[PDB]
Parts: C-alpha cells; structure tokens; sequence
C-alpha cells in the first residue's frame, strides 16, 4: 500500500519551493504553512520524529507508518530522503 | 554555465514532479478498480452458497 | 554558490527518479492483481 | 494503458546521464547506445518525429504511439503490428506527454554537458 498523503504533500511542497516567485509577497508564508504538514505526513507513529526505516500495512490504507526499530515500504523511504534533500536545498537558497 | 545548467535541472525537476503526480493518480485508479472487483467478487461468491 | 544548488538538484532529481521507478513497479504489481481477479472472476462465472 | 518501456528507458537514460563520469571510457558509449531506443519509444509511427500529441492504444500493450494529427495513417514498421490496427481505440496519454517533455529537457541538458 502506497502513501497518498506523503506523495501529494511532497508534490505541493516541491512545487512551492521550486516555483518560488520573487514578486509574490505571500509565497514565503505559503511555503512556511505547507512545510510542517509535509513534515507531519512522514513522521513515526511511535517516535513522533521523521521515519527511520518505514514499515506499512498492506491490507488497509491506514496512513499509519512505523520504524523498523519500532512490510518495508520503499516509497516511504524515498520520500523521507526527498524531505531531507528538499530541506537541504531550502537551507542552501534564500526565499 | 552553472546558471543555465541549474535552471535546466529545476525545469526537468518540475517535469519529473508532474510525472510522479500522474502516476499517483493512476495508482489511486488501480486501488479503486481492485476494491470494486473485490467486493463484486465477494458478492458473486454468495452465488455458490445458494445451491 | 550555484554549484552547490546544482549538486543538490542533481541528487533530488536522482531521488525522484528512484521514486518514479518504485511507483512503476507498484502499478505493475497492481496490474497483476487486477488480471488475476479478472481471470478468477471469469472462471467463477463459467463455474 | 501507460508507457512501460518509455518510463524504463527514461529512468535508465536519466540515471546514466546524471551519474556521468568523463573519467570512465565506458559511460559515454553506454549512453550513446541506450539513447536511440529511448527516443524510439517516444517517436511517432507515422512521422518518425517526436510524439506531438500522444495518442496511445488502450486496445493492447503493443506500445506503438502516434500524434493526434496522425490518426488514420499507415504505420512505419513493416511487417505492420497486428494490435494497433484499430485507430478508433487509442486515447490521449498524459504520461507520454510528460515523458516527451522529459526527453526534450534531458537532451537540452546533455548538449550542455557535452559542450
Ligand atoms: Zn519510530
Ligand atoms: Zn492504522
Ligand atoms: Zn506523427
Ligand atoms: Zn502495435
């Protein structure tokens, strides 16, 4: 079972950062509003922190994901890495 | 140099994003068709029960 | 400066590439799950 | 029906182009040899041109595509494919369009890294 919330939020966030329009005085606050929700979508249901080694149910669409330390889902892993690199690029450039 | 290259990478990146999105929509379609076929299958099973 | 941005964008591009690949393989798996329930449903209709 | 070959080849080509090592005497040839098949997967069957308004068969998974302005015309490969006969059968394919644009931007990058 793939994660819809996570991928959707990654698309929104990446689209927001990479299309940052220098001229829209409202863009930065938008990115700032969307970023914590994207962060929430990839967090561990035990830790609270960002998923270390994601594991997901296959029978439902629970949207509930836990660490291996706490059925491995590759999409969730790639998305965690995506979050990390997007954060890295956000830190590197100024919006 | 690096401006045209990075500005090129940004565009190909956004395009890749659009692809990921369209694939997600396809996956959702597959989920709905599978679940529909599954309930339909389960109700078609009850046909054996009525012998 | 812009070379750090480029070196970063390359990496995120590769990451998205991996994501696209996984989604492809999953779409394929679900295609198999459909074809199976389709053949199964058909043989059950025949029965 | 989505383009399976086209996405596979896009992934391969993009991975090879993005991990490009000029210190590797083998990478350049690998890219040059994988690359014509990737353009082929996004070529039109009437034109030979890059798929303009991609219309992709739902009829089968033979994966032969044509432009929207290329409906009803004879396909190029001979012997002709048996599955793509029905021209009333294909629909517009969004994934293909995205992939065409991907190819074009990828080439735009390749010409820059070569020169
Ligand atoms: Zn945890
Ligand atoms: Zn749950
Ligand atoms: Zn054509
Ligand atoms: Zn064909």
């Amino acid at each position: 079972m793939n994660p819809v919330n996570a991928t959707a939020l990654y698309i929104s966030a990446s689209r927001l950062v990479l299309n940052y329009d220098p001229g829209d005085p409202k863009a930065f606050t938008e990115i700032n509003r969307l970023l914590p929700y994207f962060r929430q979508s990839l967090s561990c249901c035990v830790c609270g922190h960002l998923l270390q080694d994601p594991i997901a149910p296959t029978n439902s669409t629970c949207q509930h994901y836990v660490c291996k330390t706490c059925e491995e889902n590759k999409q969730l892993s790639i998305l965690v890495n995506c979050y990390k690199k997007l954060c890295e690029y956000i830190t590197q450039t100024t919006l | 140099g690096a401006s045209s290259q990075a500005a090129c990478l940004k565009q190909i990146l956004l395009l890749q994003l659009d692809l990921i999105e369209q694939q997600q929509q396809q996956l959702q379609a597959k989920e709905k068709e599978i679940e529909e076929l599954k309930s339909e299958r389960d109700t078609l099973l009850a046909r054996i029960e009525r012998m």
